[PDB]
């Protein structure tokens, strides 16, 4: 219901009727030396994914977060 | 820095025609080059980003593709608002590098210049400044040549010239050759005359004028 | 978003210029700026950027040492200080929103400028204000029809480049050719505006041009009539 959404990067209340957080992780060209483009937000299904992408999708308050 | 060549400097091209733009990257920048367009005094907007995505409210007439060094930009349904200079932008490394530019102009029928001399006003003569303009109008290929003969010698190095930007109805080109010379050298000669060779002229075209 | 700069500044050889870009609409924090000039007909070249999170800016090579690129969240406002201003940073200078991509080691920049700044142009030069000096271009020597009407007006010798020449205030757009600015070795512009009116249509109307170089506050209207 309170997550963290990637562009802003900050708790964005979730939408009514969204209450998960993915964090979307997959490789880009730059994932040799930056790592797995990480991407946070809210959502009210946990989202699909591709060959490359894997996503952990939390269902309490700020609990979409980045590693440091 | 990485160095990016778009190849099509100009391409003049019909409302009805699509048209394709090449950029080249000095090192594979894979899927990072965006796209652009410059309207004369206005600042850029970006067409497509990460190769081929397009931003929210750009003409899908706007296409873009390509990987590595080699990237192409498809403007399909060329529409009046879409004739501008493109700039390709790599996203890849840190000093951001743009290419020279493609300007996209309107094929048109070809059309001969209309040459006019204009001498110097006496208002200007008072001061030693002398300038003598002359004008090509309406000519399409915006390719011209203008030579400037006095007493029959031609004269290098004095002159400078100025192009208008093509015309809306006409869609046609203008010419401006001003040839600046000291009151001197000017009550100095006889004739002032200005060739004009172009793609629509079958023989060139020298106007003159003969007061000294 | 948008992004609102500076106005024009003329500036002498060794001078400093410092541009705003007043971000507006979009999380300034969470955004890029960064800025590129375009010298007159010429292509856009990455000045530098500053991303306000982390407070550093990434300067190119050239311009390292002499641009220095500046943020207030406060006024969400951005700015770049070009010193030793030489004659050829005389150009049009861009401030451009760069969004940031979040990679799994830290927000990184994107270089893609989704949003463009209105330009700001600053000119260089040695010179000072100076007044155009209308001149009027006469016809072909009363021609049959190799003069069609081909008329105008010479604005010479004027140094900050803004000048607008309209042909009776107005009444006349059909046929203008105001052509652009070219710089002479004096340092000042000079510009011509040539009207193709009717040949048998020359003293049934007047036909006057009409300058306007703010700069000097010199609004001229010369009469051009034949001979």
């Amino acid at each position: 219901t309170k997550c963290y959404v990637t562009p802003d990067a900050t708790s964005q209340t979730c939408p009514d009727g969204q209450d998960i957080c993915y964090t979307k992780t997959w490789c880009d060209g730059f994932c040799s030396s930056r790592g797995k483009r990480i991407d946070l937000g809210c959502a009210a299904t946990c989202p699909k994914v591709k060959p490359g992408v894997d996503i952990k999708c939390c269902s309490t308050d700020n609990c979409n977060p980045f590693p440091t | 820095d990485i160095q990016m060549t778009q190849s099509p400097s100009s391409l003049s091209a019909s409302v009805g025609d699509r048209v394709t733009i090449t950029c080249r990257a000095s090192q594979s920048i894979s899927s990072y080059l965006n796209w652009y367009q410059q309207k004369p005094g206005k600042a850029p907007k970006l067409l497509i980003y990460d190769a081929s995505s397009l931003q929210s409210g750009v003409p899908s007439r706007f296409s873009g593709s390509g990987s590595g060094t080699d990237f192409t930009l498809t403007i399909s349904s060329l529409q009046p608002e879409d004739f501008a200079t493109y700039y390709c932008q790599q996203s890849y490394s840190t000093p951001y590098t743009f290419g020279q530019g493609t300007k996209l102009e309107i094929k048109r029928t070809v059309a001969a210049p209309s040459v006019f001399i204009f001498p110097p006003s006496d208002e200007q003569l008072k001061s030693g400044t002398a300038s003598v303009v002359c004008l090509l109008n309406n000519f399409y290929p915006r390719e011209a040549k203008v030579q400037w003969k006095v007493d029959n010698a031609l004269q290098s190095g004095n002159s400078q010239e100025s192009v208008t930007e093509q015309d809306s109805k006409d869609s046609t080109y203008s010419l401006s050759s001003t040839l600046t010379l000291s009151k001197a050298d000017y009550e100095k000669h006889k004739v002032y005359a200005c060739e004009v060779t172009h793609q629509g002229l079958s023989s060139p075209v020298t106007k003159s004028f003969n007061r000294g | 978003v948008q992004l609102v700069q500076s106005g024009a500044e003329v500036k002498k050889p060794g001078s400093s210029v410092k541009v705003s870009c007043k971000a507006s609409g979009g999380t300034f924090s969470s955004y890029a700026i960064s800025w590129v000039r375009q010298a007159p007909g010429q292509g856009l070249e990455w000045m530098g950027g500053y991303i306000p999170i982390f407070g550093t800016a990434n300067y190119a090579q050239k311009f390292q040492g002499r641009v220095t690129i500046t943020a207030d969240e406060s006024t969400s406002t951005a700015y770049m200080e070009l010193s030793s201003l030489r004659s050829e940073d005389t150009a049009v200078y861009y401030c451009a929103r760069i969004p940031l991509r979040w990679y799994e080691s830290g927000p990184y920049e994107s270089g893609v400028f989704d949003y463009w700044g209105q330009g700001t142009l600053v000119t260089v030069s040695s010179a000072s204000t100076k007044g155009p000096s209308v001149f009027p271009l006469a016809p072909s020597s009363k021609s049959t029809s190799g003069g069609t009407a081909a008329l105008g007006c010479l604005v010479k010798d004027y140094f900050p480049e803004p000048v607008t020449v309209s042909w009776n205030s107005g009444a006349l757009t059909s046929g203008v050719h105001t052509f652009p600015a070219v710089l002479q070795s004096s340092g000042l512009y000079s510009l011509s505006s040539v009207v193709t009116v009717p040949s048998s249509s020359l003293g049934t109307q007047t036909y006057i041009c009409n300058v306007n170089h703010k700069p000097s506050n010199t609004k001229v209207d010369k009469k051009v009539e034949p001979k």
